[PDB]
DNA sequence: GCTAAGCGCACCTAATTTCCTGACGGCAATCCT
RNA sequence: GUGAACCGGAUUGCCGUCAGGAAAUUAGGUGCGCUUAGCAGUAUUCCCCACGCUGUGGG
C-alpha cells in the first residue's frame, strides 16, 4: 500500500538526534513539546498531501515513537504474532507461558491512545531475545485498520498457527 | 411511586468482585468489555453496612437449630430441633432459610422447646418461619422458600412464603472499556534458607473503573411489605441512601483499600424506572481537558436531557436531585438545566428526599 | 396469460408444522406444507374461517405446486411456557416449539391465469396481516417480490426465478431441493416408490381436517439452471468520511475565497494570513463551503493543529471565533516562537 | 392498511427471557447466533401492565378466546452476535460457623443485546373488532406506543435492573408486511468512533435506503439523539425528537 | 520499600501526612482522577497537595 | 531583488534459580389424579 | 386469519480469606558547515483621481 511504505522508509532514514527527540517524547502526547510536533508535521504533512492512503494521525505517532524506542529493521513476513508465538514455544508451558500469553492478550482490549505501553513491554520481550526484524509496514496497516473484528481474528489465528508448528 | 438512585463512582485499583478463577467480573455492553460488580455483592454490602446495624433484622441461615439452641443456658435441645426442622421440609445442615432473628429466637424457643406433640409442633414452627417477614432487609431484598415435599410429612402445610422484592439493583457496569490487570505476588519465607525462594507465587487480578450504579425502590411495595408502619419505611429508605453512598463491597479491601466515595448521585422520583447505562453505550475515552468523572457526568447529563426532552409526561413531571461534594462536579455544564436542587450535603439530600416522600425528618424517623 | 404465481417465504424464523403435532410438542416440517401456503393465500384474499371451507379449498388445491428450498434453515426449539390460568389456578403449561431459522423458500402455484392474477393482486394488497405459518413469524422479504409469469411445467417456473444473495461472500448451496405435488402423468399411473404421503390438503379449516397427498422431490444444480443475482445494496453502515485532502483543485478555490473577506489577516492575532483552517468536517474532501473556514496565519495555524490533535475534538475543531477557546491559544503561541529552529 | 413499528432497544446486561436451563433465549440469524426475546414474552410484558391499563380494548390488541388480534410482535432478533455470560453467585450463611458458604453456590446466565423488535397492526380489522369505535382505536394505538415505548420484559430484573429505553422507533404505513431483519444479516461490529446503537440504526437506514429504489416513515429518537440517515437525503419523512409528538403525528395521520 | 534501593537510593520522606480519626473508611484517591499537569510557577508536590485539599474540603462539606 | 554540492560509520556482548496453597459451601416446585 | 389463532420460565443469593519479584551490573571508543555578498550615487516607481501635459485628492 502506498503512503505507508514511504512512511516506514522516511522513519528508517531518520538520524540519531531526531530519534532521540522522539524517544524523549514517549509516554505523552505532542501538544506539550514543540520539536515532537514539528517532526510529526515534517514527517506527516507532505506525505499526507502526496498520498490519499496516509495512515491515521495517532497510529502513525505511536509507530514513530515505538520505532524510535526499539529500532528494528523492516522485513517482510516478520509480523508480531509470528515472532512472538515462535518465542512462546521455548517457555515453560504451565506458569511462564500463560503470563507472556496474557501479556500479548492484553493488546486486544485497548484503544489507540494508551496502546503504546503494552506494545512497549511486548517489544521489550522481543528485544530480550535478539529480534532484529519486524514487519513495521504490516504492523501499521493492521493497527490503522483496528476498527474491525476480522483483522484481530486473523491476527489471533496467525499467533495460533505460529504456536502449533 | 418509584425512588431511583443513579450513582457514578470512581474506584481505585481493586478487586471487589471475583469469579471462580479470581478475575474481576466482566460483562459485554455495547459490544465492548465492561468491568462489572454483582448486584448481590452491593446488596450484601448495604445490608452489612455501618448505617444498617440499627436496621438489620433478618438472618438467612441453614444452621437454624444452632440459633434455637443458643437461647438455652442448660436446656440442651439440638437433635429435637434438627428433627422438627427435618420434618418441616428441610432435608439433612438444611437448606437456606431467611427470616427475622428475634422472631426465630423467641418464637422457636417458646414453640419447639415445649414438651408437646410432634407433627403439629412442626406445623407451628413452619407457621413461625413463614410469617416472620417483618424485617426491612427482607422487605427490600425479597424472599420465597420452598421446602422438600418428600421429607416433609403429609400433615404439615405451608403458607405463602413469597416476599416480593421492593429493591431492584443493577450490576455496576463501567462507563469505559474494561481494563483487566494482573498483579504478580510472591510470599517471602520469614526464615532464611540456602536458596532464597518465595513461599508461594501467584497472580491476583484487579481493575480500576468508573462504575455506574442503579437502584430502584418501590414505595408502595415497601409499605406493603413492612405493613402500615411508614416510619420504618422512611428509616429504611434513609438507611439505604446512607449505606449506598457510604459503603463499598468488602472484596479484597485488605489488600486493595479502595474506599472512594461517589462523586455523583441522582435521586429521581418517578413512576417508571429509567436505566441511564445507555448513556455509556459509547465508551468514555479520556481527553487532555477534564477527567473521567467529568466526562462521564457530561455524558450522563446529555442522556438525561435527551430522555427528559424525549420520554416526558405532562401528567407526571420528572424531578430529581443532583449530588456533588461542595458542588465540585455540576451536571449541566453547557445547557442542560434539569437538576433543580443540586445538593452539596448527604444529610441535606436525605432530608430533601424524605420531605418529598412525606412529612418525615431524618431525626424523627430514626426511632423505629 | 401468466399461469404461475410465485410466493417468497423468508423471515428470521418460520414454522410449518407437520402432521405429528397437536400435543404439547409442536414440531415443524423442513418445507412449507400445502395448507400453510394455502392459508397464506387465503389471508391475502382475506376470507373467513368457514368462507375458506365454503368452496375455496379445491380451487387453490388442484393447483399442483412446487416449493423450492434456497438455503436450509436449522431447526431451533423454543421453550414456550403457556400460563394456562394467570376458573383460574396456578398451573403452568409446558411446550417446546420447532422453528426453521434462516431459510428461504419459493412456492410456485400453477393454475389458470385469472386465479393467478387475482392471487398476485391480493398478495400486493393483504387485507389481513400475513406471516410465515405462525403469527409470531412475519416475513422479512416481500411475498409478492417475484412477478408472475407463464410456464408450462412446475420445473420451468421454479428454475426461472433466480436465487438472491443476501450479501456478497456467502456460501451458496451447490445442490438445491425442490418438493412438488405429484403429477399423475397419464390416467392411472400409480405413484412411484419415492412418493411420500403428506397430510396437508385442507378440506375444512375450523377444525383443521387435512387430507393426504403424494409429494415428490427433485434436485436442482445451481449455475446451469438456477442462477444467482446481484447484491443490490450495502450491508455495513460505515459512517461518513473525514480526512479532507490538500491537493485537489476544489480545495484551493475555497481556500483563496476565504482569504478575501478576511483581507489576508489572521483571526486570533491579526497577523498577515497565508493559510486556512477548518472548523468542522461535516463536509470535507472537496465539498467545502466558505462559512466554516477560518483564515489563519502560519504561526497560529500550527498552534491550532498542535492543540486539536489529541483533545478528542472529533468533528468540530477549534474555533478562533469564540472567547472560550481563545485564552489558551495565546498561551500556546507563546512557546512555538520559543523553541523552533527558524531554518525547507 | 398496516402500521409497522420497528424498534431498536439496547438492553443493559440482564436475563429478560429464560429457557428451561436458565440461559437467555437464543435464535439463529444471518449465519450467526443471536439473542432472542420471545414474542409471547413481549406480549405479556405489554399486557397486564398498569402502564397500559391506564368493544373491549386490549382484547382486540392481544386476543383472548377467533379474535385474531390486530397487534402481533416478532421475536426480538439481536443486531449482533449473542454474548452469553456466566455469573457466579454464593449465598452467605450469615451465622458464624466453622465453615463458609451455604447457598446454591450455582451459576446464572445473562446477556446484553440490542434488539430489533417488529410490531404490526392492521387498522381495518382493529376497527372491525372494536365495532367501529375509531376514536377508541386511535387511543388504544397511542396507548400501545406509550406502553411498548416504556415497558420492558419483566423477567429477571430484581438482580438485573435493566430498564433501558429504546433509542430508535420507525413507524411506517406501507402496503405489505415486511420485517427489516434482513438489515441485520450483518451482525453489528463495533468501531471506535461509533457506538452499537448508532451502527444498528445506520444499518436500518442503509436498508430502507434500498427497497424504495428497488410509502413514508416517521423516525423517533430522544431529542434527535440518533438521526435515521446521516445526510440530507429523503429517507425519513419526519425526524421526531419526542415520543408524544410522534404519537400525535401518527394519530393525526390516521385520524 | 527495599526494591532495588541499592541502585535507586530513593529514601524520600513523605511531603504530607493527613491523619484522620473517623468511624468509616474513606479515601482521597479520587482527587487524582484528573492527572496533575505541572505548570511552571508551581510544583508537582504543591499541586498534588492543592488537589488533595480541594477534594478533602469538598468531601468534608458534602459528606 | 532571496544560492547551491558534497559529504551522513559499524563491531562486540545481551544471565542465571526457585519457590507456584489449602478446606468449605453446590438449593427446592411445578408443570395428570 | 393457519398443526394454526389465544400463549413469561417465575422468584429466593458477598468468592472469600493469605501474600515484597528478589538480590548483580560503565555505553563506551571517532569527528572543522563551509566556500559568495553596498539596504542603496540616481535614468520606468506599481498605481486610482488631476495640472498648457511639472503642483494636486491618496491605495
Ligand atoms: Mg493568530
Amino acid at each position: 500500500n502506498r503512503g505507508t511504505v514511504d512512511f516506514i522508509a522516511s522513519l528508517e532514514n531518520l538520524k540519531e538526534g531526531d530519534l532521540g527527540i522522539l524517544r524523549k517524547l514517549r509516554g505523552a502526547r505532542l501538544d506539550e513539546k514543540l520539536p515532537g510536533f514539528d517532526l510529526f508535521s515534517a514527517l506527516w504533512w507532505p506525505l499526507r498531501q502526496k498520498n490519499q492512503r496516509a495512515p491515521k494521525r495517532e497510529v502513525a505517532w505511536l509507530i514513530a515513537k515505538l520505532f524510535a524506542e526499539f529500532r528494528f529493521e523492516q522485513r517482510e513476513g516478520a509480523t508480531l504474532p509470528i515472532l512472538m508465538g515462535g518465542i512462546c514455544r521455548k517457555l515453560e508451558p504451565k506458569k511462564e507461558l500463560p503470563r507472556v500469553l496474557a501479556r500479548f492478550d492484553q493488546l486486544a482490549s485497548l484503544d489507540i491512545m494508551q496502546m503504546e505501553e503494552p506494545l512497549s513491554v511486548i517489544m521489550g520481550i522481543l528485544r530480550k531475545h535478539q529480534q532484529v526484524c519486524l514487519d513495521w509496514v504490516g504492523l501499521t496497516d493492521v493497527l490503522s485498520f483496528w476498527e474491525q473484528e476480522p483483522v484481530k481474528r486473523e491476527w489471533s489465528d496467525s499467533f495460533i498457527k505460529a504456536y502449533k508448528i | 411511586m418509584l425512588i431511583e438512585i443513579h450513582m457514578i463512582q470512581n474506584h481505585s485499583p481493586a478487586n471487589l468482585n471475583r469469579d471462580d478463577l479470581g478475575a474481576p467480573k466482566t460483562c459485554y455492553f455495547g459490544g465492548v468489555l465492561r468491568s462489572r460488580i454483582s448486584s448481590q455483592c452491593i446488596k450484601r454490602s448495604i445490608r452489612t453496612s455501618n448505617d444498617f446495624k440499627a436496621l438489620l433484622g433478618g438472618v438467612r441461615t441453614r444452621r437454624l437449630a444452632d440459633l434455637i439452641q443458643q437461647e438455652a443456658g442448660e436446656t440442651e435441645c439440638w437433635k429435637k430441633a434438627q428433627e422438627i426442622l427435618n420434618k418441616c421440609g428441610f432435608k439433612n445442615t438444611k437448606m437456606l432459610v431467611f427470616m427475622s432473628k428475634d422472631k426465630i429466637k423467641d418464637l422457636a424457643r417458646i414453640v419447639l422447646d415445649n414438651s408437646l406433640g410432634l407433627t403439629e409442633a412442626a406445623q407451628q414452627v413452619a407457621n413461625v418461619i413463614a410469617q416472620a417477614t417483618l424485617a426491612p432487609d427482607i422487605a427490600l431484598c425479597g424472599r420465597m422458600l420452598e421446602p422438600n415435599d418428600k421429607d416433609k410429612d403429609k400433615k404439615v402445610k405451608w403458607s405463602n412464603t413469597t416476599v416480593e422484592a421492593a429493591l431492584q439493583v443493577a450490576h455496576a457496569i463501567s462507563t469505559h472499556i474494561a481494563r483487566p490487570e494482573i498483579d504478580y505476588f510472591v510470599a517471602a519465607d520469614d526464615v532464611p534458607g540456602e536458596d532464597a525462594g518465595a513461599g508461594h507465587i501467584g497472580e491476583s487480578m484487579f481493575a480500576s473503573a468508573c462504575f455506574y450504579k442503579y437502584f430502584s425502590i418501590d414505595w408502595e411495595q415497601l409499605v406493603k411489605n413492612l405493613k402500615g408502619d411508614t416510619n420504618l419505611a422512611a428509616h429504611t429508605v434513609g438507611a439505604f441512601l446512607l449505606a449506598a453512598a457510604k459503603t463499598n463491597p468488602s472484596g479484597k479491601q485488605n489488600s486493595f483499600a479502595a474506599h472512594n466515595y461517589p462523586d455523583g448521585i441522582l435521586v429521581e422520583f418517578k413512576n417508571s424506572p429509567i436505566s441511564y447505562a445507555n448513556a455509556f453505550v459509547r465508551p468514555v475515552s479520556v481527553v487532555k481537558e477534564s477527567d473521567l468523572v467529568e466526562q462521564s457526568i457530561g455524558q450522563l447529563s446529555n442522556y438525561v436531557n435527551d430522555i427528559r426532552l424525549g420520554y416526558y409526561d405532562e401528567q407526571s413531571p420528572v424531578i430529581g436531585f443532583w449530588f456533588s461534594p461542595n458542588n465540585r462536579y455540576p451536571l449541566g455544564y453547557k445547557h442542560s438545566k434539569l437538576a433543580s436542587r443540586n445538593i452539596g450535603n448527604l444529610n441535606e439530600l436525605v432530608g430533601a428526599v424524605l420531605d418529598y416522600i412525606g412529612g418525615f425528618k431524618w431525626e424523627e424517623v430514626q426511632k423505629s | 396469460p401468466p399461469n404461475t404465481l410465485f410466493l417468497r417465504l423468508e423471515g428470521a424464523l418460520q414454522s410449518w408444522g407437520s402432521n405429528e403435532a397437536k400435543f404439547a410438542l409442536r414440531r415443524t416440517a423442513d418445507a412449507p406444507t400445502k395448507s400453510g401456503v394455502l392459508g397464506l393465500l387465503c389471508a391475502a384474499m382475506g376470507i373467513g374461517r368457514a368462507e375458506a371451507a365454503d368452496s375455496w379449498l379445491p380451487k387453490l388445491a388442484n393447483l399442483r405446486m412446487g416449493v423450492r428450498i434456497d438455503r436450509p434453515g436449522i431447526r431451533w426449539w423454543d421453550f414456550h411456557t403457556v400460563g394456562a390460568g394467570q376458573k383460574t389456578r396456578a398451573e403452568t403449561l409446558l411446550s417446546r416449539r420447532e422453528y426453521l431459522a434462516d431459510a428461504s423458500f419459493l412456492v410456485a402455484l400453477q393454475g389458470e391465469p385469472e386465479l393467478v392474477a387475482k392471487l398476485s393482486a391480493a398478495l400486493a394488497k393483504p387485507v389481513w396481516a400475513i406471516y410465515l405459518g405462525r403469527k409470531s413469524c412475519p416475513p422479512s422479504r416481500p411475498v409478492c417480490e417475484h412477478p408472475p409469469g407463464f410456464y408450462n411445467t412446475l420445473e420451468e417456473a421454479l428454475s426461472a426465478v433466480p436465487l438472491q444473495k443476501r450479501w456478497h461472500n456467502e456460501p451458496l448451496p451447490q445442490i438445491l431441493p425442490c418438493v412438488m405435488d405429484w403429477i399423475p402423468g397419464y390416467d392411472g399411473e400409480h405413484a412411484p416408490d419415492d412418493a411420500e404421503i403428506h397430510y396437508d390438503l385442507p378440506v375444512s379449516f375450523q377444525p383443521p381436517r387435512h387430507l393426504p397427498r403424494f409429494v415428490i422431490r427433485r434436485e436442482l444444480v445451481v449455475g446451469e439452471d438456477v442462477q444467482v443475482s446481484r447484491e443490490t445494496g450495502t450491508s455495513v453502515w460505515r459512517p461518513k468520511g473525514t480526512r479532507a485532502d490538500y491537493n485537489n483543485s476544489e480545495y484551493k478555490k475555497v481556500r483563496a475565497e476565504r482569504l478575501v473577506m478576511d483581507h489576508a489577516a489572521c483571526m486570533v492575532c491579526k497577523a498577515p494570513a497565508t493559510t486556512v483552517q477548518h472548523v468542522n468536517y461535516r463536509r470535507a474532501g472537496g465539498k467545502e463551503i466558505p462559512e466554516d473556514l477560518r483564515a489563519l496565519c502560519r504561526l497560529c495555524h500550527d498552534a491550532c493543529t498542535m492543540l486539536e490533535y489529541g483533545s478528542g475534538m472529533t468533528t468540530n475543531r477549534i474555533d478562533p471565533c469564540d472567547p472560550i477557546w481563545r485564552e489558551r491559544i495565546l498561551a500556546k503561541r507563546k512557546e512555538i516562537v520559543e523553541f523552533r529552529s527558524r531554518g525547507r
